């Protein structure tokens, strides 16, 4: 007698092997067709008429230059829909105008929010807080503002990240010799935060395993423990006077410690997200004017940021011209600043 | 701990009729990708330039897509064979 | 009860009531480490300008001669030097020692003998205090990787002017030219490198977030959730089955550890592998064993080379070449 | 009818190999045809 | 508590993997029971809180559990005459596909 | 004492909806391999 | 075998149920060491298949054919081979004999004896037996003496061992004055590590490599000697950890460091591998680049003494900095370099300008431009060049293959070390399996 919500909400969230759930209509569509998107086009599709470049496996890519590629530079930022004024309604042609990337990236923008809406669900049933799904905002963060954010602020989708492992570097050298992404102070904290996460996984991962307790006589120590025992497997008195006497400091709460490996890694890439943002607009923190100033005036001081700044001169001059083929930039060999022999 | 009420994999990977029915499946599929690439149709479906196709006697440099509500039709220009 | 001198001075040293813990690997840390701090902290701040390519051209890398915190650097030895010892006492004068990049070599060689005397000392005192001997194993990765960028590449390389710069741009600069002539990215052990950090990164937020989500409610909502947690707490201050049953259903019931101390052994053996092999592939590439090259590597049927997105990085890696140590090249080959 | 199940090792052992096949041809083609800068 | 019995390990052939799918050792719980590298056993068996719990989590969550397989999972219900039509269906099979395959190809 | 378990289901159509396609995937990429410029 | 239920240790460490079966561990070992035969007799023969004569060895991936031809086998003057029968029986040998090594390897694993204690006294043994384990270490250390007195006898009696510095070019010399004076050999030992010292990476002369195993045949074998007739005193015995696996960590923590040293010793030392075989070295390359352009500069006309760079430093020649006149350019931290077809150009004092500019011959500019173009530098899928280069040249120097190999299996077996040390000392001290929970240390002390 259950009114159709009621009989749906049962179906949807019975305990199966994979919980579907309501936010499973949204994440299970979106999620197959961004994975279907990226494993067709990195296999057959090819990036021929939007980059000059082969991008796939039928091409003679393997792994590691296969890409999905951003469309062409002319296409400015649009959705390039199936049924768009650009390939209307034709498949493969759509799939020549780069169409497959905003394929991927709006299908795929869908299923990170389906996976954080999964993350609320199920931690509403099965009745736990909700941080899992807080930390999700930090991968998304990251997604939106590199691949959503930082092409809508540029030309065009031609320069958001193309779906690839190489096309992925090109995307990383392409920031460092334009933006110098490196010299961001967001970027900066960012990798503080992904490296102090590791270092945070590493050390809590060691430190309990070298502070476990006896509860067994087997040299084995991971069969000696169980989910459901109330006492602690491991001491943190020993943990935290290990730590105190090696590096001064140490966690006494063990409910503090888990958040803290939850905050590190978080906010880093949250800062990383804002520094992105930024690039966007072309706001980039590229050079100290001070030194520069002192630089132009005085020809004898040099730092290692006067070595970088000619590094990306170096990186922007060799690579605009394949890079960015719609620029259609002839530079002469004799234009392109080059150092003595080499 | 328990089971959500699915088949346990162990048994279905072990018993005889999952291998006498994917014995032909699996072989199958392998085949039909096969003959997806073998035949051409993968060029064609998707458009992927075959071996010799990247350049014509008319263009023979990298194509640029110039327009965006003619792209269809340039696009076409740039692939014809 | 000890009389001896010496009886008493090593019941001292490995005494753990100590504030810090000395040890005998301490007595080799302490004075390394601080001999090294006390250097790069002056050098940082005053050390004059350094001729780091050998080609009487000086790099500033000090607070007063001009840089901020970030352009700051100790510079590395000269390239005349080579791999050539450079002790002070081995220069003319102090100001000879400072020109050709002494600093460096000091901090260099005293900071390598304090991270392996601090991997020891972490042995120690787990033994002192009869815990599992293998958080020093943990602590050989970040070692390993410290090694290869202060010691093994400038070993195979030829020279400690190809060290990392002791600064925050000279690191990119170490990383770019690293690039142009590497190829690290289309390194294998890089990409484990990054799968280490960015695994340990995603592993360290669910984990925190996992447990987090699982605390046993015993405080108020105008306290910390921390305030739950006393230290010494012989139960536990979260549901481990709570967790697992919330990451089963997030993917699968046995994609989720169900065991802490797997667990905790997955959080330390994922990061701590990755980072060996990266350290492995600077080592690696100290003896130029590059990068995969798969530059014009797809040619159609009548030869012409198709480009890929690795001839793009090719040609971001030309310009860094070109441009790297740009008057140290009288040679079109760069075989140093 | 045939009382019997495969053993799960056996199942694995030649899962693997197959894949180990599958991966020595993905390499095989590395350095032939396209893709091989030949 | 748990109940090793309704785990569904009982159905194991060979004693030592039923042992180890459960957790269990009735060797090492014995006090003079000495480890391969010499190390003499004090008195718990693979897991000391057993018995408190039930057992540990080998035995608390196993995966690979027999007892639950299907029964009509141990036999091919067709039988000889099943699989006679298979062998006959792959030989007929693997003829179109190797012809398949060469007749697609550039070979000769 | 006696399990009967049912042959389709979510998690099926889960395991389908990956391992099709792969295969077929795998069976193209194979057929790559052999192809000349 | 056994299983966890009666060992305590899983599957994946398996092998640690091996400590206390002394027969087992017995064919354990034996096993494994056919393995290496049976690699070395394989790996061999495989290179012969592969090898073709009209290219240089080091040319073709060989990294075990130059260490046969080291030894001067089936190597003509100047670093041509002439003969490969020499190496086909090296690796005929070590195949077949890794069939019998198989055999008592699996034999002694499967079959023989668990524990050799009672039935064997002579080679059973316990860990705690100090007395014992210095025997079965003094044992060895004799075979290890013996082994290195078979080079010696190899350089002396038995053909000779290939030295490229030889008078009148590279070739199969017999050593007949090996160098054993004390001061020689422990300034080897005692020497830096750093650049100019080198330690021991440093020795150039097969003299000096002859003369220096001559020490070594000379010290093992009274080692052994010396260890089998002591029981260690009482010093050692408060010292060490006496487990079979603290025997083991000492072992690993000693190969890491011949790891290491055998990365380094195939990354600069061209005596022990001559470049003929193993190529250029890094310096080597780098120092023949601007010994090419410097010849062929000077026929296009210019006084290479007199020319100047871009920085003002000399472009083809200058002076280091402690004086002697060196090549220019980048090469200059490689100054220190000594190589045979370099060195007639030197003087006391340096290069020679008078040498570099009248007397340079047609074979040392073509040893140059040689090594020039197979320098040290390619990818993983060996393409040889820099990173900025095409997929044209199919070359990786086997120095770059030793020396990046070893030093990974040099690195990891420090890890080896660290581990297997570090429990080594738990275990013994009772505390490798976790903290007692009624008697936890930190507890009774003192808080900070
Ligand atoms: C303390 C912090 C510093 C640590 C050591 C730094 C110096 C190591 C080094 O620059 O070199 C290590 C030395 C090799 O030194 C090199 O030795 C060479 C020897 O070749 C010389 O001699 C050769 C003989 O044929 C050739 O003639 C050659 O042309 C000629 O140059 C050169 O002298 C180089 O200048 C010299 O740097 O080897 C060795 O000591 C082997 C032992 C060290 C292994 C590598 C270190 C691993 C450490 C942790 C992991
Ligand atoms: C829940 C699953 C889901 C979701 C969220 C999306 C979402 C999206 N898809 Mg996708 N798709 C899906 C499933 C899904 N798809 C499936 C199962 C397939 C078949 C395999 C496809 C195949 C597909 C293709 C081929 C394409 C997309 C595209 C898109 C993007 C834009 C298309 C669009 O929404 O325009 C339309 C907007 C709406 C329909 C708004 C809907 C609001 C409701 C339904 C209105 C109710 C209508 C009703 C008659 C009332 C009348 C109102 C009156 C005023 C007229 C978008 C982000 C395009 C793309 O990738 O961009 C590059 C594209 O080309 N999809
Ligand atoms: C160099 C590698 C090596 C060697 C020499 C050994 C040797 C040994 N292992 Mg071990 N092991 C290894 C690697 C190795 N292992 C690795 C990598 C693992 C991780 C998977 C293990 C895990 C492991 C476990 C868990 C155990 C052992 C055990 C043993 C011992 C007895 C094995 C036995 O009797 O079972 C019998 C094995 C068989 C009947 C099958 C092998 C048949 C032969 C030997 C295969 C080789 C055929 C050969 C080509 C014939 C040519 C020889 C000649 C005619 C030319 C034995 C001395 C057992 C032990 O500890 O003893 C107490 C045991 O518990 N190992
Ligand atoms: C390479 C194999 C080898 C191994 C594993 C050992 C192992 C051992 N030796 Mg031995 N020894 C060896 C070769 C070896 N030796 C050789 C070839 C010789 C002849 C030179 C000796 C001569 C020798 C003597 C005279 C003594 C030992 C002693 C010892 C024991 C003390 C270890 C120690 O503290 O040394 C650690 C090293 C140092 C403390 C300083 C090393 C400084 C060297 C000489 C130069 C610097 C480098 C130990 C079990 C001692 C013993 O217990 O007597 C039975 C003892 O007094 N050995
Ligand atoms: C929330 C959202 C959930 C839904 C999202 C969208 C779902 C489905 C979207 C697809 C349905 C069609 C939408 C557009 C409808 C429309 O107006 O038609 C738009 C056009 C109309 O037709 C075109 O119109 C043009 C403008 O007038 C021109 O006239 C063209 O000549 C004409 O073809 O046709 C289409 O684009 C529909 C294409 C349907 C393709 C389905 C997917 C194909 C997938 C694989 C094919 C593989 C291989 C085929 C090739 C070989
Ligand atoms: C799974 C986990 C990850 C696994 C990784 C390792 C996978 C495979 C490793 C083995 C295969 C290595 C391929 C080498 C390719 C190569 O360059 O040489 C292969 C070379 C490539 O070289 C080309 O050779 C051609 C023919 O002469 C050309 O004419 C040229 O000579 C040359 O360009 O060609 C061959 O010699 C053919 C050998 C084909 C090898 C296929 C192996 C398939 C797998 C076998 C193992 C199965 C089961 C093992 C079970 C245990
Ligand atoms: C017993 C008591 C003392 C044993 C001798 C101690 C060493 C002698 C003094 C040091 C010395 O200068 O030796 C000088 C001797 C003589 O040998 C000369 O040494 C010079 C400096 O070492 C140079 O190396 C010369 O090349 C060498 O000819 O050589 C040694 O250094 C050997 C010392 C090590 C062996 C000592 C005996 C064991
Ligand atoms: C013997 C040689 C010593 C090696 C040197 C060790 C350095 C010690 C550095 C610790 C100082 C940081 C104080 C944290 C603040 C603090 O003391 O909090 C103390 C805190 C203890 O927290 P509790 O567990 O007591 O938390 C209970 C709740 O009340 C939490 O609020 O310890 C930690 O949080 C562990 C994190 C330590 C890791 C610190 C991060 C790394 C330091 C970064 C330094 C920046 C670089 C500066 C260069 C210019
Ligand atoms: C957004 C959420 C994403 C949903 C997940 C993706 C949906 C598709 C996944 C469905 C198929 C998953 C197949 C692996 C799931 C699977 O088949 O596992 C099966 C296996 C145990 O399952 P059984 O079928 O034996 O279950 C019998 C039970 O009664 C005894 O516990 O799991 C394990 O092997 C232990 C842990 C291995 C963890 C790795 C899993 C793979 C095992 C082999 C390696
Ligand atoms: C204990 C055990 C183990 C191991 C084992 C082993 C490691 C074994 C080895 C074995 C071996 C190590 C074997 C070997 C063999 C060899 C042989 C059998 C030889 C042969 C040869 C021939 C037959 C001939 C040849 C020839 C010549 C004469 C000339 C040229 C040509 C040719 C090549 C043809 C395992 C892991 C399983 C586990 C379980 C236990
Ligand atoms: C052959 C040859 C040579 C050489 C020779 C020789 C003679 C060698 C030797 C060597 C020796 C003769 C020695 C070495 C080394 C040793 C070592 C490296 C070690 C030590 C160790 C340790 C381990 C210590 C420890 C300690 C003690 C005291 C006890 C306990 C505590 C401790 C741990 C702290 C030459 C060069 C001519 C070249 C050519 C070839
Ligand atoms: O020093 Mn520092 O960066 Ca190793 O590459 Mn050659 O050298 Mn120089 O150039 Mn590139
Ligand atoms: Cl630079
Ligand atoms: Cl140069
Ligand atoms: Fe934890």
């Amino acid at each position: 007698k259950r009114g159709w919500f009621d009989v749906v909400d049962d179906w949807l969230r019975r305990d199966r092997f994979v919980f579907v759930g309501w936010s499973g209509l949204l994440l299970f569509p979106t999620a197959y067709l961004a994975l279907g998107g990226w494993f067709t086009g990195t296999t057959f599709v090819t990036s021929w008429y939007t980059h000059g470049l082969a991008s796939s496996y039928l091409e003679g890519c393997n792994f590691l230059t296969a890409a999905v590629s951003t469309p062409a530079n002319s296409m400015g930022h649009s959705l390039l829909f199936l049924w768009g004024p650009e390939a209307q309604g034709d498949f493969t042609r759509w799939c020549q105008l780069g169409g497959l990337w905003t394929f991927v990236a709006l299908h795929g923008s869908f299923s990170l929010i389906g996976f954080m809406l999964r993350q609320f669900e199920i931690a509403r049933s099965v009745k736990i807080r909700p941080y899992n799904a807080i930390a999700f905002s930090a991968p998304i963060s990251v997604f939106v503002s590199v691949f959503l954010i930082y092409p809508l602020g540029q030309s065009g989708w031609f320069f958001a990240p193309s779906f690839g492992v190489a096309a992925i570097f090109r995307f990383i050298l392409f920031f460092q010799g334009f933006h110098n992404w490196t010299l961001n102070p967001f970027h900066m904290m960012g990798v503080a935060g992904v490296l102090g996460a590791a270092l945070l996984c590493a050390i809590h991962g060691a430190t309990v395993e070298n502070t476990l307790f006896e509860d067994g006589d087997g040299a084995n120590t991971f069969r000696a423990f169980n989910p459901t025992q109330a006492e602690e497997t491991y001491s943190m008195v020993t943990a935290n006077r290990f730590w105190s006497q090696i590096f001064g400091v140490a966690f006494s709460n063990k409910r503090w410690l888990h958040f803290f490996m939850l905050f590190v890694p978080v906010t880093g890439l949250w800062m990383s997200a804002i520094g992105v943002v930024g690039l966007a607009l072309n706001l980039r923190a590229y050079d100290f004017v001070s030194q520069e100033i002192r630089a132009a005036e005085d020809p004898e001081f040099e730092t290692f940021y006067t070595k970088n700044i000619l590094l990306n001169e170096g990186i922007r001059a060799w690579m605009a011209a394949q890079d960015q083929p719609h620029e259609k930039l002839v530079f002469p060999e004799e234009v392109l600043p080059r150092g003595n022999a080499l | 701990s328990g089971a959500t009420g699915e088949r346990p994999f162990s048994d279905i990977l072990t018993s005889i009729r999952y291998w006498v029915i994917h014995s032909i499946t699996i072989p199958s599929l392998f085949i039909a990708g096969w003959l997806f690439v073998s035949t051409g149709l993968a060029y064609d479906v998707f458009g992927s330039p075959r071996p010799n196709e990247y350049f014509t006697e008319d263009r023979q440099e990298t194509p640029l897509i110039t327009d965006r509500f003619n792209a269809l039709e340039q696009v076409k220009k740039l692939s014809e064979v | 009860e000890s009389t001896s001198l010496w009886a008493r001075f090593c019941e001292w040293v490995t005494s753990t009531e100590n504030r810090l813990y000395i040890g005998w690997f301490g007595v080799l840390m302490i004075p390394t480490l601080l001999t090294a701090t006390s250097v790069f902290i002056i050098a940082f701040i005053a050390a004059p300008p350094v001729d780091i390519d050998g080609i009487r051209e000086p790099v500033s890398g000090s607070l007063l001669y001009g840089n901020n915190i970030i352009t700051g650097a100790i510079i590395p030895t000269s390239n005349a030097i080579g791999l050539h010892f450079y002790p002070i006492w081995e220069a003319a004068s102090l100001d000879e020692w400072l020109y050709n990049g002494g600093p460096y070599q000091l901090i260099v060689c005293h900071f390598f003998l304090g991270v392996c005397s601090y991997m020891g000392r972490e042995w120690e005192l787990s033994f002192r205090l009869g815990m599992r001997p293998w958080i020093a194993v943990a602590y050989s990765a970040p070692v390993a990787a410290a090694t290869a960028v202060f010691i093994i590449y400038p070993l195979g390389q030829g020279s400690f002017s190809d060290g990392m710069p002791l600064g925050i741009s000279g690191t990119f600069n170490f990383m770019i030219v690293f690039q142009a002539e590497h190829n690290i990215l289309m390194h294998p052990f890089h990409m484990l490198g990054v799968a280490g950090v960015f695994g340990g990164s995603l592993f360290s937020a669910m984990h925190g977030s996992l447990v987090t989500s699982s605390l046993i409610r015993e405080t108020t909502e105008n306290e910390s959730a921390n305030e739950g947690y006393k230290f010494g707490q012989e139960e536990e201050t979260y549901n481990i089955v709570a967790a697992h049953g919330y990451f089963g259903r997030l993917i699968f019931q046995y994609a989720s550890f169900n065991n802490s101390r797997s667990l905790h052994f997955f959080l330390a053996a994922w990061p701590v592998v990755g980072i060996w092999f990266t350290a492995l592939g600077i080592s690696t590439m100290a003896f130029n064993l590059n990068g995969f090259n798969f530059n014009q590597s797809v040619v159609d049927s009548q030869g012409r080379v198709i480009n890929t997105w690795a001839d793009i990085i090719n040609r971001a890696n030309l310009g860094m070449e070109v441009m790297h140590e740009r008057n140290a090249h009288n040679f079109p080959l760069d075989l140093a | 009818g045939t009382t019997g199940r495969i053993p799960l090792w056996l199942v694995g052992t030649v899962a693997g190999v197959a894949v180990i096949a599958l991966v020595g041809i993905f390499f095989y083609g590395s350095y032939v045809g396209l893709g091989s800068s030949l | 508590k748990i109940d090793i019995s309704k785990q569904g390990l009982n159905s194991i052939q060979n004693e030592t993997v039923k042992l180890n799918l459960m957790g269990k050792s009735k060797t090492m719980e014995s006090k003079d029971w000495v480890d391969p590298q010499g190390r003499k056993g004090k008195g718990y068996g693979v897991y000391r809180f057993a018995n408190k719990y039930g057992a540990n989590v080998d035995g608390y969550s196993p995966i690979y559990t027999p007892d639950t397989w299907s029964e009509s999972g141990d036999s091919y219900k067709l039988g000889t005459k099943g699989l006679i039509a298979w062998a006959g269906l792959i030989v007929v099979l693997l003829g179109v596909g190797i012809n398949l395959v060469i007749s697609t190809s550039a070979l000769g | 004492k006696s399990y009967t378990y049912p042959i389709f289901t979510v998690r099926w159509l889960a395991v389908h909806a990956l391992a099709v396609p792969t295969v077929f995937f795998l069976g193209a990429i194979t057929a790559m391999q052999f192809i000349q410029r | 075998g056994r299983d966890q239920e009666s060992t305590g240790f899983a599957w994946w460490a398996g092998n640690a149920r091996l400590i206390n079966l002394s027969g087992k561990l017995l064919g354990a070992h034996v096993a494994h060491a056919g393995l290496i035969v049976f690699w070395a007799g394989a790996m061999n023969l495989f290179e012969v298949a592969h090898f073709v004569p009209e290219k240089p060895m080091y040319e073709q991936g060989l990294i075990l054919l130059p260490h046969l031809a080291t030894l001067g086998y089936g190597v003509g003057p100047g670093g041509e081979v002439i003969d490969t029968y020499p190496y086909f029986v090296s690796g005929v040998l070590h195949l077949i004999s890794s069939a019998v090594l198989g055999f008592g390897g699996v034999y002694h694993s499967l079959v023989g004896p668990e524990t050799l204690e009672e039935s064997f006294p002579f080679f059973g043994y316990v860990w705690k037996d100090k007395n014992k384990m210095t025997t079965i270490l003094g044992i060895h250390l004799i075979v290890l003496g013996l082994g290195a007195w078979l080079l010696v006898w190899k350089a002396m009696y038995f053909g000779g061992i290939y030295d490229t510095w030889a008078p009148g070019g590279g070739d199969v010399r017999i050593i007949t004055n090996p160098t054993v004076s004390p001061g020689v050999i422990f300034g080897y030992l005692f020497r830096s590590p750093f650049g100019g010292d080198g330690w021991i990476v440093s020795v150039d002369n097969m003299e000096d490599v002859i003369g220096g195993h001559i020490w070594i045949g000379t010290l093992c074998i009274f080692g052994g000697i010396w260890h089998i007739l002591t029981k260690p005193w009482a010093w050692a015995r408060r010292a060490f950890v006496w487990s079979g696996e603290a025997y083991l960590s000492y072992s690993l923590g000693a190969i890491s460091i011949m790891g290491f040293t055998a990365c380094c010793m195939a990354w600069f030392n061209t005596t022990a591998y001559p470049s003929e075989f193993y190529g250029p070295t890094g310096p080597e390359a780098s120092q023949s680049q601007t010994f090419t352009f410097l010849v062929r500069d000077q026929r296009l006309g210019a006084n290479v003494a007199s020319a100047q760079g871009p920085t003002g430093l000399g472009k083809y020649l200058m002076r280091s900095p402690t004086g002697e006149i060196i090549f220019g350019g980048e090469t200059m931290r490689f100054w220190d370099f000594r190589g045979p077809w370099l060195e007639p150009l030197r003087g006391p004092n340096g290069l020679d300008l008078n040498k570099l500019k009248n007397d340079i011959q047609p074979w040392q500019e073509r040893r140059a431009a040689e090594y020039m173009t197979h320098a040290p530098l390619g990818s993983l899928n060996s393409v040889g060049g820099v990173a900025t280069e095409i997929n044209a040249v199919n070359y990786v120097s086997p120095r770059s293959w030793l020396a990046t190999s070893h030093f990974c299996l040099g690195f990891f077996f420090f890890v080896g070390h660290l581990w297997h040390a570090g429990r080594a000392r738990a275990a013994a001290a009772g505390f490798e399996k976790g903290i007692d929970r009624d008697n936890e240390p930190v507890l009774s002390m003192r808080p900070l």
